[PDB]
């Protein structure tokens, strides 16, 4: 029994690679989502502005 | 706030705490172990080891033995009993 769990750390590894890069990754590549919201933002405000 | 990483690490403590234990108490005994009666030793000779291995081993284990010993026993005394009386 001990063998069939240890059987599943045998490419754990190799997987949570990839997880943990894209992870941290993804969580920093909204860097640009947020310059886009002030920029979305002004655009919102410009548009309602000219609206009224 | 970030991601904590549980997945990879068993290196420092092996997975279980009660089989931990019994791991090495049962990995070290199959390096001496005997494959399939290793050194039986069941040929000897020591003036005894004859009687021993004909009637003191487990496959007869009958009481015949202490019969023989009785007889020699009446044998050994017979000489004496008519020694004194």
């Amino acid at each position: 029994d001990r063998i069939d769990s240890v059987s599943q750390l045998q490419n754990v590894a190799e997987t949570t690679k990839v997880l943990f890069d894209v992870s941290k990754e993804t969580v920093e590549l909204e860097s640009e989502a947020f310059e886009l919201k002030q920029k979305v933002e002004l655009a919102h405000e410009a548009k309602a502005v000219l609206d009224s | 706030v970030s991601t904590l990483i549980p997945p990879k690490v068993v290196s420092s403590k092996n997975i279980g705490s009660a089989p931990n234990a019994k791991r090495i108490a049962n990995v070290v005994h199959f390096y001496k172990s005997l494959p399939q009666g290793p050194a039986p030793a069941i040929k000897a000779n020591t003036r005894l080891a004859r009687y021993k291995a004909k009637y003191f081993d487990g496959d007869n284990a009958s009481g015949k033995p202490l019969w023989h010993f009785a007889l020699g026993i009446i044998a050994f005394g017979y000489s004496m009993e008519y020694y004194f009386h």
